[PDB]
Formats: C-alpha cells, structure tokens, sequence
C-alpha cells in the first residue's frame, strides 16, 4: 500500500499533511503490536506463576516421598522384630 | 481514556475509574498480605504435624 | 446433635458449589471486556484506517474550522463507548465482589 500511499496522495506533494497520512497507519500498527505483546505479558506471567505451582508441587512430593522412606525404613525394621518371635518359638519348642 | 481529545474528560474517567483502580489495588494490597499470613500458618502447622508425629 | 450439623454441612457445601459457577460466569463475561488491552484502546482513539479517509473526504474543508469537528466527532463517540463497556465491567465486578 506504500505505492498506494503515494498513488492516492499525488496532489498532496504540496501538502505537509501527506506525511501525516503516511504517519497515520504507522502510528496505528506500532500500537497493535504492543497490545499483542501486552497480551503476551499477562499470558506469560500466568504461566510464570503456573510453573511455580508445579515447582512447589514437585518439591512437596519428594519431601513427602522422603517421609514414606522413613516409615518403610521403620516398618521393615519392625517386621524384622516381628519375625524374631516366630523363630523364638521354633528355637524354644525344640529346646523344651 | 481522557487526554486524546478530552482534557476535560481526563478528570471525568480518572475520577470514575482511577478511584476503582486505587480501591482494587488496595484490595490487592490487603489480600496478598493475608495470603502471606495464611501461608505462614500452613508452614507452622506443617512443621507442627511433623513435630507431633 | 452430630446428625444435626452434618445435615447442615450439605446445604453449605452445595450453596458454596452453586456460587462457584455463578462466580465464573461473571469471570467469563469479564474476559470479553478484558480482551482488549490498554493500547488497543489507544489504537482505537486514533481514527487510522479512516484517518487518511478523515482527510480524504475533507479536502475542501481545510478552509472550514468544522473539519476538526468532523475529526472531533468520532473521537467524542468512541471515548464514550469505551466508558460504558467499562461501566458494564463496574456493575459486573461489584456483583462478583
């Protein structure tokens, strides 16, 4: 449209306002690309927050998955004690 | 909105919406400080539940 | 008394769950007004894509002062149309508030 920007504005070469007609659409389209990127600002800052939710969630899992480690480390240790009484009977009823 | 042609309207919508921008920002001041305080209760009670168990 | 109050939990768990959708219906209607930005609005205040046409159809009116009123006409329109769209957003938010 830039040839058309000088096709429709041929008698306006004496007019200073031909450059305003030139300056019109560039002043539009500079703003339209701002707002498209300004959507992209609020779109990213949601995702920037939304990624941080998962960052807590992965942290909160493995901290809690460290807890079931200690429970299973305890419970397996306790079932080891529970097997002692089973073999204490096989020891004693033979020794009786 | 105002000063594109409406210098008079700059005080109009700024009087209308600039209050409500300021009021919603004061709600944004208040609630973030509450969530920061409510998160602090969760942090201590999570440390509490570990402490009891 | 235990059965008295769990029978009062059930309205309050439903009434909360009723207002969850009625909150979000306002949010969906706020997203329409959200959809244009700060400078999309400023893009509208320039009469570009008609501003050359604002001086194409008004070439002999350069002696006329009223050419600027023709310029001043649509900007005085569109400043009001964005007010009322946001004024809908006022009553829309205060319901949700």
């Amino acid at each position: 449209k830039d040839i058309d920007g000088l096709d429709f504005t041929q008698p306006k070469k004496e007019a200073i306002k031909q450059a305003i007609k030139q300056g019109a659409e560039i002043a539009r389209k500079i703003l339209g690309k701002v707002s498209e990127g300004l959507k992209y600002i609020d779109l990213a800052d949601a995702r920037m927050k939304l990624s941080d939710q998962i960052d807590q969630l992965i942290t909160e899992t493995d901290e809690l998955k460290a807890k079931i480690r200690e429970v299973e480390l305890r419970l397996s240790g306790l079932k080891d004690v529970m097997q002692i009484d089973t073999e204490r009977t096989t020891l004693l009823t033979e020794a009786v | 909105s105002g000063m594109v042609g409406g210098i008079i309207s700059w005080a109009i919508t700024g009087g209308i919406f600039g209050d409500k921008a300021e009021k919603a920002r004061k709600q944004k001041n208040k609630l973030i400080d509450e969530v920061k305080d409510l998160q602090s209760q969760v942090k201590d009670k999570s440390a509490l539940q570990t402490s009891v168990q | 008394q235990k059965t008295e109050l769990q029978s009062d939990i059930d309205p309050k768990t439903e009434k909360r769950n009723k207002l969850d959708a009625d909150r979000e219906k306002i949010i969906e209607s706020q997203d329409v007004i959200r959809q244009n930005n700060i400078a999309d609005m400023f893009k509208d205040f320039i009469p570009s894509a008609k501003d050359i046409d604002g001086l194409d159809f008004t070439q002999p009116k350069k002696e006329a002062i009223k050419q600027a009123i023709k310029q001043g006409a649509e900007i005085a329109r569109k400043i009001l149309g964005k007010v009322s769209e946001g004024l809908k957003y006022i009553d829309l938010a205060d319901a949700r508030m």
